[PDB]
RNA sequence: GGCCGCAAGGUUAAAACUCAAAUGAAUUGACGGGGGCCCGCACAAGCGGUGGAGCAUGUGGUUUAAUUCGAUGCAACGCGAAGAACCUUACCUGGUCUUGACAUCCACGGAAGUUUUCAGAGAUGAGAAUGUGCCUUCGGGAACCGUGAGACAGGUGCUGCAUGGCUGUCGUCAGCUCGUGUUGUGAAAUGUUGGGUUAAGUCCCGCAACGAGCGCAACCCUUAUCCUUUGUUGCCAGCGGUCCGGCCGGGAACUCAAAGGAGACUGCCAGUGAUAAACUGGAGGAAGGUGGGGAUGACGUCAAGUCAUCAUGGCCCUUACGACCAGGGCUACACACGUGCUACAAUGGCGCAUACAAAGAGAAGCGACCUCGCGAGAGCAAGCGGACCUCAUAAAGUGCGUCGUAGUCCGGAUUGGAGUCUGCAACUCGACUCCAUGAAGUCGGAAUCGCUAGUAAUCGUGGAUCAGAAUGCCACGGUGAAUACGU
């Protein structure tokens, strides 16, 4: 992956957790039932003034080594191919080929 | 196969009855693993053959089978580059197979309204020489007759 | 057709982990990033100590370093202040306290990894690779292997068209679950492109 | 195991997690101070119910 | 040209020009509509499908501002993608920057919370608050922010016909080779061929061969039968309380959980065979001759696939082929092909009520009980980092009714109205719920595919990717066949 996507990401894990809270608070004073009927109008004005890469739903998961955005595993943080090198030479404590 | 020797499968009896012949029946009426259906279908048609008849059900399903086994059949050979029917002797496993296979093939044809009706009419018209059944025998033993040149 | 990994289908069976540690869902993956960048800055801090293994320990809330070398000497240096280095060093890259031992390789000629990398390091400098690898076969079976096997591949010599060669002596059963093989590889630069090398060592069963 | 399209040609592998239970009934304060005061192998996990 | 012949022709017999070879005998392979022997769902004996309909999804073509790049006979076409509304994104249109969005160096000044105006946003400007730690011998500036200049950074740009690494295939086929000796002027041969046997270059015997290596088999995982250790969160024959329920006191027997062990070796018996290797049958046994299923891929072949995972020789671009932003496209639509789902119905459709599983996942997560709504859902709130709590109610089945062969009480494409939830945001382009509508289609031409047993066929259940988005992929159990004369 070339060098400014892995950036892109950097930046927008900072946002979003810079912007944490205010986001909580705008959602619920929106979803909760029997508020002013006019509150709700300004935090939904109000919510979308925000920088867009706050939102969490905006980030991909990559490859910690190289980059990948494609065949990512959630418990390893790495991509297919990086992680049958690493199981081969013995780097993922209690690992091994399967059979039964 | 080429260098096998095949073995025989155990076949649990009828529960009603004690026969194997009526438990290789309701497996070749049998469709999808459903073999609960299969067994009701046949008793409720044994049970409406056996009021016209008078006589057992088994009795009255030899009687049946006896009219549709076969005796001769052809094989089909190339050797000359022309294809022969060469007559050959049944065994009578096969000839017990090919007889059940006919008479429920005739029978799912039939425009009666249930496949225990149907299932009973096809037997009643085997037992008085009549159907679908006894019209593929015929035509098995006539093939046979006019190739007996081959043998 | 293509071979499975020596080392990878004896694990559990003969051959040991390079890393002991258990963890959770929300470590697994913070353990194994740490585990690359301490095992990288090692890697290019003694790139001329003559290094073959590195094991990583995680007991309690801290960290334990097992070097395997050939030349400790080097490694540790007058009283200890390289070593000091290095822990302070890894201390920072993990997080937590940090601890270092050093253990030795008698025999440095039946160990893969050592060998291969001697061979690349010949490679870079103009020798002829059949000479390279002749020596290595030789060394290992008067030290007394059981069997050995190097592989190389290439633009061998500069020539345009690429090609293999290799070499055997003794035994090498890699279908056999108990043997005891060791294996490991390594890379050389050069001006026509990047040369490959495999190496094979064969002990005994067990 | 491919870099590229090869649909099948496939690996797969496992992990075990082993688990064990150990029940004190009458305990003292040596004990206790006994039990907490002690260190095991570096690839296991104890967790102490009181 | 001469001689001979009735003719057909015979006999004697040149040159110009052109090529760098033409030829004989033997050797290793490949091929044969040559011969001999042996194997495999290769035929034969059977069971169910694709090719016709509607819908899902990939490809060719055509269109477009763009419809991003790669894979192509078997061995590309539900393939890289294990999940394109923004992001992802590599493409198009317009607006912007030039030591730079991402690093190391030099030196001119100081950091991080809030909040107002103009922009589609990038990015411009005005304002309020703050004075960090720390040998300050004053030089610390490390931690992290602005600008300036130049060595430099940056490239999913080209060549898989320059490469490393990884993978497909012949093929889980039984083969592929070397040292010393001997034979031939030599290329080479023998060993590795021969008589039997085997799943097997597996084994025995013979023989100018004697030995060894990589492959075959065995050692690794799982499944089927026993016994000795420990018994909570798992278990109740015997005993005794009762609000009926493993609920309670208890018990260590059984089911089960997971560590050490036992067991299968042609070991025993008869017959055949070369005084063999092996073969056909029998006993006991949970299991018999490789008991069933996995992992495991020889020397090599196809300049096979991948410079877009990554790394890398050689070229090429640096106020642009490198950054940043909003909107659109990858979802187009006269057409052709591959892979699938749902059907065309009484072995069935609909209503009521009632048995029997296995294997998994879960803290920005799994969400019980109760209340509200026809429903998708909403509100309030226990428990669980889990043999304890939750997802979570198996379905086909069985019993009692109705429909009575009709394009139907079969099928459920399209299309109108009204809503719910995720998410800054569902127009292009999400999934789901209610009312209404009710298309093709009555078993599919020439071709053509899978399967030898707990298999095919049929029925449900779980996971990875993941805010949301499976008819695909990877796993789990229930019911349960037909046939193999033979080459």
């Amino acid at each position: 992956a070339k060098q400014s996507m892995k950036a892109r990401e950097v930046k927008r894990v900072a946002l979003a957790d810079k912007y944490f809270a205010k986001r909580a608070e705008l959602k619920a004073i929106i979803s909760d039932v029997n508020a002013s009927d006019e509150d709700r109008w300004n935090a939904v004005l109000k919510l979308q003034t925000l920088p867009r890469d706050s939102s969490p739903s905006r980030q991909r998961n990559r490859c910690r080594q190289t980059g990948r955005p494609h065949g990512f595993l959630r418990k390893f943080g790495l991509s297919r191919i990086k992680v049958r090198e690493a199981a081969m030479r013995g780097e993922i404590p209690g690992l091994k080929k399967a059979s039964w | 196969p080429r260098r096998r020797v095949i073995g025989q499968r155990k076949i649990l009896p009828d529960p009603k009855f004690g026969s194997e012949l009526l438990a290789k029946f309701v497996n070749i009426l049998m469709v999808d693993g459903k073999k609960s259906t299969a067994e009701s279908i046949v008793y409720s048609a044994l049970e409406t053959l056996a009021q016209r008849s008078g006589k057992s059900e088994l009795e009255a399903f030899e009687v049946a089978l006896e009219n549709v086994r076969p005796t001769v059949e052809v094989k089909s050979r190339r050797v000359g580059g022309s294809t022969y029917q060469v007559p050959v002797e049944v065994r009578p496993v096969r000839r017990n197979a090919l007889a059940m296979r006919w008479i429920v093939e005739a029978a799912r044809k039939r425009g009666d309204k249930s496949m225990a009706l149907r299932l009973a009419n096809e037997l009643s018209d085997a037992a008085e020489n009549k159907g679908t059944a006894v019209k593929k025998r015929e035509d098995v033993h006539r093939m046979a007759e006019a190739n007996k040149a081959f043998a | 057709g293509q071979k499975v990994h020596p080392n990878g289908i004896r694990l559990g069976i003969v051959k040991p982990w390079n890393s002991t540690w258990f963890a959770n869902t929300k470590e697994f993956a913070d353990n194994l990033d740490s585990d690359f960048k301490v095992r990288q800055y090692l890697t290019k801090e003694l790139a001329k100590a003559s290094v073959s293994r590195i094991v990583i320990e995680r007991p309690a809330k801290s960290i334990r370093v097992t070097i395997h070398t050939a030349r400790p000497g080097i490694v540790i240096g007058k009283k200890g202040e390289d070593v000091e280095k290095l822990r302070k060093v890894v201390a920072d890259i993990a997080g937590v306290p940090a601890q270092i031992n050093i253990a030795e390789v008698r025999k440095p000629e039946l160990d893969a990894k050592l060998v291969a990398d001697s061979i690349t390091s010949q490679l870079e400098r103009r020798v002829m690779f059949r000479r390279a690898m002749k020596r290595a076969v030789q060394n290992a079976m008067r030290l007394g292997a059981k069997g050995i096997k190097v592989e190389v591949s290439g633009r061998l010599g500069g020539a345009e068209i690429a090609r293999t060669e290799w070499y055997r002596e003794g035994r090498v059963p890699l279908h056999t679950l108990r043997a005891d093989i060791d294996y490991n590889t390594s890379e050389a630069h050069t001006t026509y492109g990047v040369i490959g090398v495999k190496v094979w060592i064969f002990k005994g069963e067990i | 195991i491919s870099p590229h399209v090869n649909k099948d040609a496939r690996d797969q592998y496992e992990i075990r997690t082993h688990l064990r239970l150990v029940d004190i009934v009458e305990p003292t304060e040596k004990t206790v101070d006994a039990l907490m005061r002690l260190d095991l192998a570096a690839g296991v996990d104890v967790q102490i119910s009181l």
